[PDB]
């Protein structure tokens, strides 16, 4: 569910940790490959690597509950997009500090109930 | 001395409303029908025209 809600690169400042490595020039894909890019690819790998601007992990962590509910057969496989909606308007329209906390208790509990 | 004839046929129905149920097999078998549970997991809006 991290192959369905996490990207493979930068486009919102996700993967900030591995973008800080780039501007330290100690990367294992050669540090001499980062000094050979346009002035637009090093001016967005240094602005997304000094100031984080992370996305909400809610998409990932409601997609890890509903991808562990179809490996139980609790709901059909045609309801894996229709209960994605229903848990993004049940935890979102009644959101609080404690609702967010207890969303992360279904990342490990429901995962291992499989 | 019977004359040539044509046939008229009708029916009446009184004290009973016509009914069309919202089921796939057109018969009840629970108050909450099988097609009333297709917008009972995430709302969907449509126009109805009769």
């Amino acid at each position: 569910a991290a192959l369905q809600s996490q990207p493979s690169g930068i486009n919102s400042s996700d993967d900030w940790t591995q973008a800080m490595q780039r501007i330290m020039a100690l990367t294992t894909r050669n540090p001499e490959a980062f000094r050979q890019q346009p002035q637009a690819n090093r001016l967005s790998a240094i602005l997304e690597a000094v100031v984080p601007s992370r996305s909400n992990p809610t998409h990932e962590k409601v997609l890890a509950i509903v991808n562990a509910l179809v490996e139980n057969k609790a709901i059909r496989g045609d309801e894996a997009g229709l209960v994605y909606n229903a848990l993004l308007e049940r935890v979102a329209r009644y959101n609080s500090t404690n609702v967010q906390t207890n969303l992360d208790r279904m990342v490990t509990d429901v995962r291992e109930a499989v | 001395s019977a004359v040539t004839s044509v046939t008229q046929k009708k029916f009446l129905c009184d004290r009973v409303m016509w009914r069309i149920p919202f089921s796939s097999n057109f018969m009840s078998m629970g108050a909450l029908t099988d097609l009333g549970q297709n917008m009972l997991y995430a709302n969907s809006a449509h126009a109805l025209d009769m």
